[PDB]
RNA sequence: AACGAGACUCUGGCAUGCUAACUAGUUACGCGACCCCCGAGCGGUCGGCGUCCCCCAACUUCUUAGAGGGACAAGUGGCGU
């Protein structure tokens, strides 16, 4: 603790952003390691703030999901630290810029969006703003291990280090790569 | 005929279009070169300074 | 011959550092109130970064810390503040000796005698208060005594008897006698608001100003008026040098120092800014204390800065 | 100041007909002197002193006493 | 008071808050601002509680923002 | 937005700062004081919110003169400022430059005068 | 100018400030005892978490309910008639 301030045992120095423009709306820490992935929080207020969010917790928090396990960040928590402990055991590292990585990767550049279009409503590729990228890449990470998870004898933690390892080099194994690479192959057409 | 990827960052916040309600307008130095500069339309939440990831690099929208 | 510098500048307060009181016991402290409620203690070394350092925090107002003052020795301190109390401090450490209430409102201004065996204040209340190191209070001024706001009251330096100056709203200054406890003296003239008001070294001289910009210039012991300068823009805060024949005064635009004989204006201090536009500004200094040596001269201003300027030939 | 300054009352009249309903509300001003009422002014209210009285530029001088 | 979290952010803050409450009245002024500054700087509040409280439920929901449900017809 | 300052403020406000300009200042807190003894305000959230705008308009008049707001001194300062008026042109130099027929206005007016010719071209409608 | 809105009232957070409290607590004794040895000491003795003693102890910090102050988007910087 007095040295440097890391993870839950991990360092946040020597993390960084593989990827301008995401840079920064993924918040390790330039400066801002913790301890915990949980904290009061409040990021709701403002419009951006989320982004101060550290990515940790805003992976932990996504975890928590389906009516039944709302609320539990305690558990979720839980997960995520075991989750870098599975990561870091598959491939040494930081489990850490592991979980950045996957996060970078799997952001939609590209995307579609409904356009009116008169009828035969066609859909109009727009590119996609980083906050958007960074928040729909969470979400699939989570949505991806959690259906992983469910008829599996394997736990949340295990899908979820599966999940960010193959997404952190884009091994397309991930349910999330599949669905990004999905996403951004609608945006193309359309255009 | 093509492919490339362009990189451009956010100058200056337009403000919102689609009928929705849920489109950001947005003007944007050209990052490797910053002799250009375009106007781009967005899904997500977008502030100045951050960057887009541009597929078609002419176009240039509008309404919609 | 001679003029004054910027040695240095003490950080630290975030409100408004409203008054300023030095020592001679240990011309090395320093006592200064603050909007913030809370009176900071600072140990000066001349050193080189912060011409010093905060040695101590006095909570325990609730409300602006109007007005300050230390003794000789440098041992206790007597702030004023909104909160309508009075407070006596262990410098050396904390710990209130004692709360003088009483006041209906604002406590503007605090002073105390040089036995260290008076304390008199000055309220909002439009009455100025006698009280006793207890906590007693002695005596009211009262007496349609104004009938305005007052701003600063002070206690002059000897000797035949007790006499205390007050200045208000209500644009007079007034000489009061504590042995009686009736008004002394009424001084008029004054055509705004007087904001501060200081008495000379030994006594027998009184500056009073406020928003015209004219610091005024009286003789207390014969009565009657001397005369006037022109400052301009709105004075705060009034001080009579120990040493020096100089009146120093804080004006809006800036401090203006100057000498009575012979007459001239010694000096405007600016702080500077750099290459700054630069618009708006001013935090203006609100308050002044003359060093023990008339060498040092410390500022309070708005930007909750302890400006400090030295004299040197 | 509804609960202040109002008073109000509802009666039943009972007429061969049917029944009619009397509803009688009287506003009493002691904001002017109510009265000295429970805040006098509507709080709505707010009434300037200016001045009141002063004068002269009149140079300076000194009286004694 | 509070729960089982509650409880601890609670109990750190008094301990930070404490550790500075003490350099203030015995030791020195910049020792504990350097302190107030590491919290400060990293945090999680340790000197300054945070506001967050309940809202009140209102009929009609059994949260503060949640509404009952409805059919039409 | 979601605070506009509604009339029975802004009208105080105008209305302390007529009668009251040499009296108030630049600083919330001493209006606020200043509230209580130039008038009667029933609660003390009012007479703040009342104090606050006169100050933000303070603050503005003393920075350049507010639409609608007057005060003995500021009509004194406009006053000493209309008066300017230098060498004065017009001279307008030696002699006047006429159009002529404004030359022929004086020729037929019986009227000496200084002169110049410049005057021809027509001259189209629009 | 008035009406509704608002202001208005109520509730709840920031007050080592205010005035107070045995039908509310806390400190800290006096604290011994119960008293365990938990560690140290061979033990007397020291440091130690609680309960209980209650006292001609002290306090208002937590608690309490009354009065007090704080927010006025106050300062500053972009933008806009």
């Amino acid at each position: 603790t007095p040295d440097i301030k890391l993870f839950g045992k991990w360092s946040t120095d020597d993390v960084q952003i593989n990827d301008i423009s995401l840079q920064d709306y993924i918040a390790v820490k330039e400066k801002y390691a913790k301890y915990l992935p949980h904290s009061a929080g409040r990021y709701a207020a403002k419009r951006f703030r989320k982004a101060q969010c550290p990515i940790v917790e805003r992976l932990t928090n996504s975890m928590m999901m389906h009516g039944r396990n709302n609320g539990k960040k305690l558990m979720t928590v839980r997960i995520v630290k075991h989750a870098f402990e599975i990561i870091h055991l598959l491939t040494g590292e930081n489990p850490l810029q592991v979980l950045v990585n996957a996060i970078i990767n799997s952001g939609p550049r590209e995307d579609s969006t409904r356009i009116g279009r008169a009828g035969t409503v066609r859909r109009q590729a727009v590119d996609v703003s980083p906050l958007r990228r960074v928040n729909q890449a969470i979400w699939l990470l989570c949505t991806g291990a959690r259906e992983a998870a469910f008829r599996n004898i394997k736990t949340i933690a295990e899908c979820l280090a599966d999940e960010l390892i193959n997404a952190a080099k884009g091994s397309s194994n991930s349910y999330a790569i599949k669905k990004k690479d999905e996403l951004e192959r609608v945006a193309k057409s359309n255009r | 005929r093509v492919q490339p990827i362009k990189l451009a960052r956010v100058t200056k916040v337009l403000g919102r279009t689609g009928s929705q309600g849920q489109c950001t307008q947005v003007r944007v130095e050209f990052m490797d070169d910053t002799s250009r500069s375009i106007i781009r339309n967005v899904k997500g939440p977008v502030r100045e300074g951050d960057v887009l990831t541009l597929l078609e690099s002419e176009r240039e929208a509008r309404r919609l | 011959t001679e003029q004054m510098t910027l040695r240095g500048t003490l950080k630290g307060h975030n409100g408004w550092v409203t008054q300023i009181a030095t020592t001679p016991q240990f011309p090395d402290m320093i006592l200064s109130a603050s909007r913030d409620k809370t009176i900071i203690m600072w140990k000066l070394t001349r050193d080189e970064t912060n011409y010093g350092i905060p040695q101590r925090a006095l909570r325990g107002h609730s409300h602006f810390v109007s007005d300050v003052v230390i003794s000789s020795d440098g041992q206790f301190a007597l702030s004023g503040s909104w909160d309508g109390t009075l407070r006596l401090w262990d410098l050396t450490t904390g710990t209130t000796t004692r709360r003088f209430v009483g006041h209906t409102k604002d406590v503007l201004s605090v002073a105390f005698s040089s036995d260290n065996r008076q304390i008199v204040s000055g309220s909002r209340d439009k009455t100025i208060k006698l009280w006793n190191t207890l906590g007693v209070c002695k005596y009211t001024v009262q007496d349609e005594s104004h009938s305005e706001w007052v701003s600063c009251v002070r206690f002059s330096p000897n000797s035949s008897n007790p006499i205390i100056v007050s200045c208000g709203w209500d644009k007079l200054v007034k000489v009061w006698n504590l042995a009686n406890c009736k008004l002394k003296t009424n001084h008029i003239g004054h055509t705004g608001y007087l904001n501060t008001v200081t008495v000379s070294p030994d006594g027998s001289l009184c500056a009073s100003g406020g928003k015209d910009g004219q610091a005024m210039l009286w003789d207390l012991n014969e009565g009657k008026h001397l005369y006037t300068l022109d400052g301009g823009d709105i004075i705060n805060a009034l001080c009579f040098s120990p040493n020096r024949y100089w009146l120093c005064a804080a004006t809006g635009p800036s401090i203006k120092i100057w000498d009575l004989e012979g007459k001239i204006i010694v000096d405007e201090l600016k702080q500077e800014v750099i290459s700054t536009s630069s618009k708006a500004e001013p935090p203006q200094c609100t308050s002044l204390a003359w060093s023990a040596d008339g060498q040092t001269l410390f500022a309070g201003y708005t930007d909750n800065l302890v400006r400090v300027w030295q004299v040197t030939i | 100041p509804v609960n202040y300054y109002v008073d109000t009352a509802v009666r039943h009249v009972l007429l061969r007909q049917g029944v009619l309903g009397i509803k009688v509300k009287i506003m009493l001003p002691w904001d002017p002197s109510g009265k000295i009422g429970p805040k006098k002014p509507l709080p709505d209210h707010v009434s300037i002193v200016e001045p009141k009285d002063e004068i002269l530029p009149t140079t300076p001088i000194s009286e004694q006493k | 008071g509070g729960g089982h979290v509650a409880q601890i952010y609670a109990i750190r803050q008094s301990i930070s808050k404490a550790l500075v409450a003490y350099y203030q009245k015995y030791v020195d002024e910049a020792s504990k601002k350097e302190i107030k500054d590491i919290l400060i700087q990293y945090d999680r509040t340790l000197l300054v509680a945070d506001p967050r409280r309940c809202e009140s439920k209102k009929f009609g929901g059994p949260g503060a923002r949640a509404r009952y449900q409805k059919s039409y017809r | 937005m979601g605070r506009v300052r509604t009339k029975t403020v802004k009208k105080a406000a105008r209305v302390i700062i007529e009668k009251y300009y040499t009296r108030l200042g630049n600083d919330f807190h001493t209006n606020k004081r200043v509230c209580e003894e130039i008038a009667i305000i029933p609660s003390k959230k009012l007479r703040n919110k009342i104090a606050g705008y006169v100050t933000h308009l303070m603050k503005r008049i003393q920075r350049g003169p507010v639409r609608g707001i007057s005060i003995k001194l500021q009509e004194e300062e406009r006053e000493r400022r209309d008066n300017y008026v230098p060498e004065v042109s017009a001279l307008d130099q030696e002699i006047i430059e006429v159009d002529p027929d404004t030359k022929e206005m004086l020729k037929l007016l019986d009227f000496g005068s200084l002169s110049n010719l410049q005057v021809t071209q027509p001259t189209v409608g629009m």
